[PDB]
């Protein structure tokens, strides 16, 4: 991963994914999401990421 | 006034019916899968200053 200020972009959209799979997974040192419930991430649709 | 005395009671997930009463000053755990996939952790105050 590149330096703070030239940190890296990218687009993801089209896609099918969960993150119950990864908000369960304890390999992070914090997952705080600000105004979004992450146990409902899986029932809401956007145009892109 | 009291700096810290007045707090609210950040929680979800068990909507409430009208004109309820809840005292339930618990700590917010699960002791299962949906905590960090182990006991006692996710186990934040819900009562917030």
């Amino acid at each position: 991963f590149a330096s703070v200020y030239a940190w890296n972009r990218k687009r993801i959209s089209n896609c099918v994914a969960d993150y119950s799979v990864l908000y369960n997974s304890a390999s992070f040192s914090t997952f705080k999401c600000y105004g979004v419930s992450p146990t409902k991430l899986n029932d809401l649709c956007f145009t892109n990421v | 006034g009291g700096n810290y005395n007045y707090l609210y009671r950040l929680f979800r997930k068990s909507n409430l019916k009208p004109f309820e009463r809840d005292i339930s000053t618990e700590i917010y755990q699960a002791g299962s899968t949906p905590c960090n996939g182990v006991e006692g952790f996710n186990c934040y105050f819900p009562l917030q200053s």
